[PDB]
DNA sequence: GCATCCGTGACAAACCTTCCAGCAAGGGGAAGGTCAAGAAATTAAT
DNA sequence: ATTAATTTCTTGACCTTCCCCTTGCTGGAAGGTTTATAATGGGAGCTGTCACGGATGC
């Protein structure tokens, strides 16, 4: 979760397209990893629709520089979710929030010269709560072209 | 020689003849076959050809008249 | 077809869309560059295109710009600003009738 | 071979050349990858695809090396033939080379007097030209249209032979002349007298010198056979995407083959002339755009609508052959990786990554394997290493150490920006720098992606190891401040070491030393702020190496024992016991490698590292919001400032100044309210409120978090913090202006976001500058780079006998730098002494170092002889007791440094962050020079000459103080009275120019007429007027044919004169000459008469010195200087000196401020018009040791400006190769009016005047040339042919023949042998000899 | 978890990263208290009141939410989201002033001064300065190590001037610049430039041979002629222009 | 002897000829690759 | 200082592919030649590139 925030954390998620948007709003019926239906209310109901607003949600798919791009889904079962609000946060997204990084404990001060010319010095729980491991989806196309011989 | 060749180029006069005549006994080292006049204390044969420089045993006319005994003794 | 997909993919105001993150996305969309025909290019500008003037308030805005080359020519558009039928930029304001 | 050899190409030696010629323009076979039988790819002509086997299979595998096979003709041999055979098209018409054709100079027209219009004219297939005719009216070298052709064929006949195009000049090229031109040219230059002819005919028989000194012809310009670029060069690949990958160039090559196959079918189908001419008009344009696409018309498209590559932009830029390919090139074992932070390592030592270790040490680490015996093959090894077997890291281990690896910033900034490391093995990917000598790289921990580049042999790893290691260098190229000085987190744990307290908890206790000061602060009981007696050993080397032992109590603090700890014997006690700022620890280590040398220096600078990090993790030094406190007293100069704005608006409304004086006073008042807040957060940052031992209150040097990174200077000047902590003083707008609302916020308290807009504007205008200004640096360092790319100690010491006087600037000011760190590492040219005739204490050739800097600051020096590399006069580089001292190193330079690089690299270094009442501050006495003073009647000394300069020197014997005074002045103090200082010694008007006169007498107004030449006009400002003059503007020819003067001479008719020369007394009448005295009135010496009225593109400018804005001529010769015909604007200036050049005049553009009158006495030398300086006519008059010395003071003191000290020596031989090429002025060895280089014009003053004969003629001038002028006029052909206009210089060296001898550093760069630098120069010294 | 640079500060002007490190250790106390108010499930009433009474603290909050209008269970999940950290915004030129940031301190039970007198792990004694510390919300970036540690040994070279490439994906090494040459003959370095130059990247039957010297063992410099300059060569033969050795 | 115009630096569509590889359904010549005979070179009786 | 049973050498005597070729087409690839109403001044940047010298025209 975004600790410190600005106040556009709240409609960047929601104006970028990555996150499931919400089209309808209404009520939380069953909600998977890959997939989240909601049940959309009556006022919001057309005649001519089911009432049901199924958000296929982007698995891990390549992006244009080699990291992932995964539409968790964030919301709970049972729970009503109106219209233009968040049903599942995307890749660096957290509830509709703007979720860039991560959030720990910094210290202004030198340690041992290792934070020298505007350096960082990581902890080890960095990676063992496994806080800034990344993943990363690459593309190696092994083509059989076809020459003479 | 290995963190100051001050005492080198101090003891020869400029770093130019200094390294050519370094490179020049360490390439003797490497291939030639001779042995070293420091003791190796697992170390490679730069650093030793460089503590050969330091130590006043190895200069231009030193390495000329070395090569120079060598060459009579193979031509003998 | 020709134009069409060399404009989209070969031009220089195509480019790789940072899909990293969705704020790099929305800062690549609501990117004001400079390049490309009819633009200038970062070889051939010089500190008037790349300086702000005070004109610049709301519409484009001073401080999304690359460190590169081009420090002034890839600009990029503020939260509030859109674009006009016309096609120049608009800052929204709140009218004061005499305080 | 030894030396590159250039000529013109003959059609006989591109048949010898060719091998195998080409007519078809098939490249390979579409469906086959074979290219079949005479085509642009083909095995016949230039050899087969692979290694040794043929085109249709038949022969292979070494059986068949040397024969041909007669199916196709294919010879079996390597791949390596393919990059070295031959073209020769069969071209069916000749035609125009456009590299001599539409070049700048063309070099075609300047071989024959005819312009580039005609030129294309002939070519293009529009008009004929004959080569001789029956009559005088076809004379040679006419240029007649396609009706004079006709008109010429029904008048003449069979008697004249006028062609068109190409084969007409080539003709007329072949068979004009060879030597009987040549000869007639050479006796019809000197024949006619004139200058802008002989400036052309000159460079023309300069040209024909060098054709038949050459072996050249003129029929070889010309182009009649073309041969391709070997088909290696220019593949036609299949890359692995189903397409082919082809050149540009292989596109133009066909496109000519085509036209030349077009050309031979339409010979033999009997063409009409229109086809034909239209034909080879075609052909000339085809090989126009495959030699240099954007000279002869429209750049040749593709398919991908791009300009497609030339021969010429093959070789153009940083695009072309040689700043990609040849100069800058990749290189194989070179690791792009990030910096990273290893603060446990030596000042040599670096960290490495296993897996990038592992990968670029792989053939040492196959020979390790292998003579160990823990690998068998390289393969089994190979897969040791691509499986990671637990053995391939303990032998990387024994390969990684004794063997040093050269770490590199790309882009370097300097010299520094690359030197060698003995890396450890660590794990990570990244490379662990050691981070004392990150300042040297100037690469701060952003990522940036360093270069790791593996020397392989034993030669470049000794070379690796004993020179270019960071512990061979503890000082900097550019000056002797060490730029590998503790950095910004050492240099403030250290400052946290060094300070001092007042409460000190650790008070009244007595440390033994530096052993009792670490142990008291680690075990907690005492703090590191503690002013106490300590009993600290010292050492002293005052014999000659031998250090004494003593021990005495002084008043310091514990963390001063702790560094001391650290510090080794040989330093004293002085420059520890201070506040310990950066450049108090940048004088610490200059210092400790004047006593100690090279070897306990690393050890210390290791040590105090490694005791800063271990004493900056204890520190706790952490910014705050209530550290950057608010002054108390910070609303109420802001309510002040508003209330004066509001005083200033309201000044304004009500109507009393205008718009630009009221900008001005707002300008004014914010500024002094920024300077008042900045002295009120001053206030409150540098005291605090402290408790002492008792109970007291006292102040001190505060403990706030800000006022360690600013009173020391770690990282941020003074400015950073009171724009951070006070208000923003001011800002920068887009037209040059100044804000007139600055801001009034401070950061603790935030900026509005119309102050954030004001602040970004500035922001972003710097920001700006960094990105262009700072390339342009680069690209000055590219340009002053290639313009002492031969400089290299050759021999030790030359028998010049001269030098400079060097002084310091007190330009304007106070003192700025002091003497003894401007002559620091310079050598003596005579021998030197004191201000006293007397006591001769420095030799002839020596050193300033230790022992002898501060043997001339204990004495009252003021000026010295320092022996110079302008006044060297060996050839091809300087002495090394003629420069000085290497400044890396610190002793006497080394024959084979480069000096000119290292001076390249050092003005390359500070590019990143470049971006009256005369009061005298100091007591001495006053004296002048060129000294024209006489006292008047109100008790003072005014001045009636130009050049005196008001200099200060006190009791001592120096020059502490000197200004430059000009015409019109009156001094308050006599020569040789002893002032004081703040007064006002000097008292004229700035806004005017007077014309004060000496002569003390009546005054008398002769040769004027009231209506013609002047007029009449009563002042209404006093009522004191006379027949006074307007401007010459106004004026009437009256003036233009009678000389308007004031004759001040007796009012009884005689005349008087000047005294002390022979002048009669008649002072001239120039414009704005309105009198303020009458006639018959006796006026004393000194009494006024009228009121005559008045950086880095600068630092590209001044080195390359071609033109300022506003030129400021100088005078030639000393003596009368006058007018010529009358001002009609722009008109004339004559010089009339008494032993001189008299009918020698000149020419003033600008008649604005003249220095001089028109007929007074001048000297040699001196100044006529007023702004920025032509170094042009100051090297044409003035000697090199002047120009010299005003470059060192002009552009050294504008680096220093900028808050950067340069070493004078490497903005003097940067100057000193810019006067390379010199004018010769006598005929009799060389030539009569060419420019030569100095090594051509000393050669001959060797060879003649020295011991042959007396003087046959060798005397010259000197010229300042541009960087891209000097840089066009090496001797050297192949460097010169890499900086810029590669294709001009490159026909100027093709049509003279200039044979290369790689004397140069960069010309042995480019052949890729070994250069004439450094280790490489012991080399050539056999080299050189053996040849 | 992060030890930062303090160095950076007055040079580069950013000392709204401070402001936001004070205020990142508030919110991060009173995530702390309400996860100390969490784990020991007393009472929820308390949290409506204190997490309430965190919500306004400046001069006026531009949104007067209530916890009282809220269920049990929806501050039930606010306060198990508020246990990582406290979600606080600030505007861009409407920030909070550091009085604000001293009562969020005051109120999450940390000292006005921001700058918490801290403890050594190396040592473990204490400084005798407050440590700044706090929350900086760092963000890992796309120039990651395994993006840009590239290094190349004699592997897919060129065919025009036979050259080794340039890239990660390429698999070539970073370009030795015109600049380094420069600094390198500055140096006076000649051995390491005819390396650079002539047999490490240029001549093909010159880096095949100093491979196979180095196999062996035998480290001896064998220079050449350069198959590059060669190209120079050839390119001004097939120009027009004679050029030879001597 | 001066104001003024170009290079050049910029981290279609049929028509007709020769030349060469494939599938029948394989045989033969040139050139290079493996099995059973007698000849060199070793040892156990004097 | 000897020679008689093993153990190699040498020599015919056989054993495969490589390549050209067998009559009879069958298809593919490379190169040159007509076609016959009327067809007659074609086409394309890109400058929003700025500041130097070197040669041209008063
Ligand atoms: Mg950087
Ligand atoms: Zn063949
Ligand atoms: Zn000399």
């Amino acid at each position: 979760k975004p600790l410190v925030g600005t106040g556009m954390e709240r409609a960047v998620a929601v104006d970028s397209g990555v996150t499931a948007v919400a089209k309808r709003g209404g009520v939380v019926q069953y909600v998977d990893a890959s997939r989240i239906v909601i049940k959309v209310n009556e006022d919001e109901m057309y005649p001519g629709e089911a009432g049901i607003d199924i958000y296929n949600l982007t698995k891990y798919t390549r992006s244009n520089q080699n990291t992932c791009i995964n539409q968790m889904p964030c919301v709970s079962l049972g729970e009503p979710v109106e219209r233009g609000d968040v049903l599942a946060d995307g890749p660096s997204t957290d509830l509709g929030e703007l979720a860039l990084g991560q959030n720990m404990r910094v210290a202004f001060m030198p340690w041992n010269g290792y934070n020298f010319e505007d350096s960082i010095l990581v902890s080890e729980r960095v990676v063992q709560e496994d806080r800034f491991t990344t993943i990363h989806i690459q593309e190696l196309a092994c083509v059989s072209r076809d020459t003479k011989l | 020689a290995r963190v100051t060749v001050q005492d080198a180029v101090e003891k020869i006069g400029n770093r130019f003849d200094l390294v050519l005549v370094a490179a020049r006994r360490a390439r003797q080292m490497q291939v030639g076959g001779k042995d070293p006049l420091v003791p190796e204390e697992n170390d490679k044969t730069t650093v030793i050809a460089l503590r050969e420089i330091e130590e006043g045993l190895i200069n231009n006319q030193i390495l000329d008249v070395r090569e120079r005994q060598e060459q009579q003794e193979q031509e003998a | 077809s020709a134009a069409v997909k060399e404009f989209f993919g070969s031009s220089q105001l195509s480019q790789f869309m940072d899909q990293n993150n969705p704020l790099s996305e929305i800062t690549h969309k609501r990117r004001i560059s400079a390049l490309g025909p009819g633009g200038l290019t970062r070889e051939r500008a010089g500190f008037e295109v790349r300086d702000v003037h005070p004109t610049h308030y709301g519409r484009v805005c001073p401080i999304e710009t690359p460190e590169g080359p081009n420090i002034g020519l890839i600009n990029s558009l503020s939260v509030y600003a859109q674009t006009n039928e016309y096609g120049f930029l608009e800052t929204p304001y709140r009218k004061v009738t005499d305080g | 071979f030894d030396a590159i050899k250039i000529a013109l190409a003959s059609p006989d030696m591109i048949r010898s050349w060719s091998f195998g010629e080409v007519k078809k323009p098939e490249t390979i076979n579409y469906r086959t990858f074979k290219p079949e039988r005479d085509g642009l790819f083909c095995a016949r002509i230039f050899g087969p695809v692979k290694d040794y086997e043929c085109l249709c299979g038949k022969y292979k595998r070494l059986k068949h090396r040397g024969v041909i096979c007669e199916k196709c003709g294919v010879e079996v041999t390597q791949t390596k033939v393919r990059r070295e055979r031959m073209g020769h098209i069969e071209l069916a018409s000749p035609t125009a080379h456009i590299w001599f054709l539409k070049s700048l100079p063309s070099r075609i027209g300047l071989l024959l007097d005819m312009p580039l219009r005609d030129i294309e004219r002939v070519l293009y297939f529009e008009s004929y030209v004959v080569i001789e005719g029956g009559m005088t009216n076809l004379e040679r070298q006419q240029i007649l249209t396609e009706e004079q052709y006709l008109d010429a064929l029904e008048e003449f006949g069979d008697e004249f032979d006028a062609k068109m195009g190409a084969e007409a000049i080539q003709a007329l090229l072949k068979s004009m002349d060879l030597e009987q031109e040549c000869e007639q040219l050479r006796e019809e230059l000197n024949e006619t007298n004139s200058e802008t002819k002989r400036k052309k005919l000159t460079k023309r028989i300069k040209l024909l010198e060098a054709f038949v000194q050459s072996g050249n012809k003129p029929e070889w310009m010309i182009l009649t056979v073309l041969p391709v670029l070997p088909p290696d060069l220019r593949p036609l690949v299949p890359l692995d995407g189903g397409r082919f990958a082809t050149s540009d160039l292989n596109d133009l090559y066909r496109r000519v083959i085509n036209r030349n196959n077009r050309l031979k079918r339409l010979l033999d189908l009997a063409a009409p002339d229109i086809i034909v001419r239209n034909e080879k008009r075609m052909l000339q344009e085809a090989v126009d755009a495959l030699l240099d696409n954007g000279r002869r018309g429209r750049a040749i498209t593709g398919s991908n609508k791009r300009p497609l590559k030339s021969l010429a932009d093959m070789i153009k830029g940083k695009q072309g052959r040689f700043r990609q390919n040849l100069l800058g090139k990749r290189v194989d074992y070179s690791g792009r990786s990030v910096i990273t932070v290893g603060p446990y390592l030596r000042l040599h030592q670096c960290g490495l990554p296993k897996k990038m270790a592992l990968e670029l040490f792989k053939p040492f680490i196959y020979g390790k394997l292998e003579l160990r015996g823990l690998a068998t093959t390289i393969k089994a090894a190979k897969k040791m290493v691509e499986r990671e077997e637990a053995v391939v890291w303990d032998i990387l281990d024994e390969v990684i150490r004794e063997h040093p690896v050269l770490l590199n910033r790309a882009p370097t900034l300097h010299r520094l920006g690359i030197q060698a490391f003995e890396p450890v093995l660590i794990e990570g990917k990244a490379i662990q720098l050691h981070p004392l000598v990150c300042a040297a790289y100037n690469a701060d921990f952003d990522g940036d992606q360093m270069a790791v580049h593996v020397p392989l042999t034993l030669e470049a790893q000794l070379e690796a190891r004993a020179l270019m290691m960071s512990t061979n260098n503890i000082l900097s190229p550019a000056n002797g401040e060490p730029i590998i000085v503790p950095s910004q987190d050492v240099v403030l744990g250290l400052y946290y070491m060094t300070r001092d307290c007042v409460n000190a908890k650790g008070e009244g206790m007595v440390l033994t030393g530096p052993k009792e000061a670490e142990r008291l602060y680690r075990s907690g009981l005492a703090s590191l702020h503690a002013r106490v007696k300590v009993r600290i050993t010292e050492y002293e080397k005052d014999a000659n190496g031998e250090l004494v032992a003593k021990t005495s109590l002084k008043d310091t603090t514990v963390g001063r024992a702790i560094l001391w700890m650290i510090v080794p014997k040989g330093l004293p006690y002085s420059i520890v016991n201070q506040a310990l700022g950066k450049k108090a620890i940048s004088k610490m280590l200059n210092t400790c490698y004047r006593i100690l040398g090279l070897k306990p220096t690393v050890i210390f600078a290791d040590q105090i590292m490694y005791t800063g990090f271990a004493y900056a993790a204890r520190s706790g030094a952490s910014v705050g919001i209530d550290d950057m406190v608010i002054p108390e007293k910070k609303h109420e100069i802001i309510s002040e400032a508003e209330a004066e704005v509001a005083e200033i608006q309201e000044q304004f409304q009500s109507g009393l100044v205008t718009a630009g004086e009221r900008y001005n006073k707002v300008i004014d008042i914010w500024a002094a309210a920024n300077d008042r807040v900045s002295k009120a957060m001053m206030d409150n940052l540098q005291t605090e409120t402290v408790i002492n031992r008792d109970g007291q209150e006292e102040k001190q040097v505060s403990f706030n978090s800000i006022y360690m990174m600013a009173d020391s200077g770690a990282r941020g000047s003074a400015a950073q913090i009171r724009q951070l902590a006070g208000m923003r003083g001011l800002m920068a707008k887009p037209d040059g202006s100044i804000i007139e609302t600055p801001i009034t916020a401070n950061f603790r308290e935030g900026l509005n976001v119309l102050q954030y807009f004001i602040s970004t504007h500035g922001a972003r205008k710097g920001l700006a500058d960094t990105a262009l200004k700072t390339a342009n640096s680069g690209y000055l360092t590219r340009r002053l780079v290639d313009v002492a790319q031969d400089l290299v100690v050759t021999e030790d010491d030359c028998g010049t006998h001269e030098g400079i006087m060097m002084t310091p600037v007190i330009e304007g000011g106070d003192v700025k730098e002091p003497l003894r760190d401007r002559v620091l590492g310079r050598v003596t040219a005579e021998d030197v002494l004191k201000p006293g005739t007397a006591d001769i204490l420095v030799p002839r050739n020596t050193l300033l170092h230790e022992q002898w800097c501060d043997l001339l600051e204990e004495n009252s020096v003021d000026a010295v002889k320092v022996r110079s590399v302008v006044s060297c006069d060996t050839d091809f580089g300087v002495c090394a007791h003629c420069y000085g001292r290497d400044l890396a190193r610190g002793h006497i330079i080394n024959k084979g440094e480069a000096i000119g690089v290292i001076a390249a690299q050092s003005i390359g270094e500070p590019g990143t962050q470049l971006t009256s009442s005369i009061q005298v501050k100091n007591k001495g006495s006053i004296k002048l020079s060129n000294v024209k003073s006489v006292v008047n009647s109100s008790g003072k000394l005014v001045i009636t000459s130009r050049n005196t300069e008001l200099k200060l020197i006190d009791e001592f014997g120096r020059t502490k103080e000197s200004y430059k005074v000009p015409y019109g002045a009156v001094l308050a103090k006599g020569d040789g009275e002893q002032v004081a200082g703040g007064e006002t010694v000097a008292n004229w008007d700035p806004h005017t120019m007077p014309v004060i006169t000496e002569v003390s007498g009546f005054v008398r107004f002769t040769d004027m007429i009231d209506g013609q030449t002047i007029t009449r006009q009563t002042d209404e400002l006093t009522g004191l007027s006379s027949l006074v003059v307007l401007d010459s503007a106004e004026r009437t020819a009256g003036g233009k044919d009678l000389r308007p003067a004031l004759k001040i001479v007796d009012a009884q008719g005689n005349d008087v004169l000047i005294p002390g020369t022979d002048m009669p007394a008649q002072y001239f009448l120039p414009g704005k000459a309105i009198v303020q005295l009458e006639d018959g009135v006796q006026i004393s010496s000194g009494d006024t008469l009228a009121r005559i009225p008045q950086g880095l593109p600068r630092v590209a400018d001044l080195f390359e010195a071609r033109r300022p804005k506003e030129p400021a001529i100088l005078a030639e010769i000393s003596g009368i200087v006058s007018f010529g015909k009358e001002t009609k604007g722009k008109r004339r200036l004559v010089i009339t000196p008494v032993d001189g050049s008299d009918p020698y005049e000149e020419m003033i553009p600008k008649w604005r401020q003249l220095n001089v009158f028109e007929g007074e006495r001048v000297e040699r030398g001196d100044v006529i018009s007023d702004g920025p300086e032509a170094p042009h006519d100051i090297l044409r008059l003035r000697g090199v040791h002047a120009v010299t010395r005003y470059i060192v003071n002009e552009v050294q003191d504008v680096y220093r400006l900028q808050g950067v000290k340069i070493n004078d020596k490497h903005i003097e031989v940067i100057v000193r190769q810019m006067l390379r090429k010199a004018t010769i002025v006598n005929a009799g060895s060389s030539d009569f009016l060419e420019g030569e280089q100095v090594e051509y014009s000393r050669v001959k003053i060797a060879n003649r005047e020295l011991e042959a004969n007396g003087k046959v003629g060798a005397t010259y001038s000197r010229d300042l040339l541009g960087i891209t002028k000097a840089s066009l006029a090496t001797e050297s052909f192949i460097s010169a042919a890499s900086f810029q206009e590669t294709t001009r210089v490159l026909t100027e060296a093709a049509v003279a023949g200039k044979r290369d001898e790689l004397r140069g550093l960069k010309e042995n760069v480019i052949v890729g042998r070994l250069i004439p630098a450094g280790t490489g120069y012991a080399y050539h010294q056999d080299r050189m000899r053996r040849r | 978890d992060i030890v930062l640079n303090p160095l950076g500060v007055p040079s580069r002007m950013n000392i709204g990263q401070i402001l936001e490190t004070h205020l990142g250790m508030a919110a991060k106390g009173i995530g702390d208290k309400i996860n100390a108010m969490l784990k020991q499930q007393q009472e929820v009433a308390k949290l409506r009141e204190f997490i309430q009474r965190a919500y306004d603290l400046g001069a006026d909050v531009r949104q007067k939410v209530d916890l009282s209008t809220f269920s049990d269970e929806e501050v039930m999940r606010l306060a198990e989201n508020l246990r990582k950290g406290m979600p606080i915004a600030t505007p861009v030129f409407d920030g909070a002033k550091e009085a604000e940031i001293k009562e969020l301190l005051k109120l999450g039970d940390l000292p006005t001064s921001g700058q918490i007198r801290l403890y050594d792990g190396r040592t473990g004694e204490q400084f005798e300065r407050p440590v700044t510390v706090g929350y900086m919300y760092m963000l890992k970036l796309n120039h990651l190590v395994d993006d840009k540690m590239h290094a190349r040994s004699t592997g897919s070279y060129s065919l025009v001037t036979q050259q080794p490439l340039g890239g990660k994906a390429q698999f070539g090494g970073q370009r030795f610049g015109e600049m380094e040459v420069w600094a390198l003959e500055a140096y006076g370095a000649a051995y390491t430039l005819q390396e650079m130059l002539t047999v490490k990247s240029d001549d093909v039957n010159g880096r095949t041979k100093m491979y196979k010297n180095i196999v062996d063992g035998n480290h001896q410099m064998e220079p050449g002629m350069p198959e590059s300059f060669n190209v120079l060569l050839k390119e001004i033969r097939s120009l027009g222009i004679n050029i030879e050795l001597e």
